[PDB]
């Protein structure tokens, strides 16, 4: 079956709500793996207490370098960085979880969360997940963010892991 | 820098 995993969000302390999200199986079993395992925390690192460093309102929230808190560390579970798994699947609208790159073959940890139809991505973007529920907390969550990507305040991954 | 664009 397809995983389905999670992530606590808080707000600077004050907890806000939990977003999980269906890793796809069939479609990227390279890649939603790398996302489960870090979600987990599976390995010493992963996205426990990572935060959303560049969010912006009405296109998405990103977020995944637990490393230099940023968007130039992070790593996947093979060391650092891995291939464009595949484009099979499209960046359709709200909810969408799509890895974040620096052009092809550049996949470290970091990804993002749609929230509008970004659709210019498709193609550049390797989608490989979906918001379960807690949309709620993700739209939440913009409240916070900027033209350029600024954290309002401090979300924070307070916790994640994998219940399916 | 990583990070899809608007």
């Amino acid at each position: 079956v397809n995983p389905t995993v999670f992530f606590d969000i808080a707000v600077d302390g004050e907890p806000l709500g939990r977003v999980s999200f269906e890793l796809f199986a069939d479609k990227v079993p390279k890649t939603a793996e790398n996302f489960r395992a870090l979600s987990t925390g599976e390995k010493g690192f992963g996205y426990k207490g990572s935060c959303f460093h560049r969010i912006i309102p009405g296109f998405m929230c990103q977020g995944g370098d637990f490393t230099r808190h940023n968007g130039t560390g992070g790593k996947s579970i093979y060391g650092e960085k891995f291939e464009d798994e595949n484009f099979i699947l499209k960046h359709t609208g709200p909810g969408i979880l799509s890895m974040a790159n620096a052009g092809p073959n550049t996949n470290g940890s970091q990804f993002f969360i749609c929230t509008a139809k970004t659709e210019w991505l498709d193609g550049k973007h390797v989608v490989f997940g979906k918001v379960k529920e807690g949309m709620n907390i993700v739209e939440a969550m913009e409240r916070f963010g900027s033209r350029n990507g600024k954290t309002s305040k401090k979300i924070t991954i307070a916790d994640c892991g994998q219940l399916e | 820098h990583v990070g899809p664009i608007a």
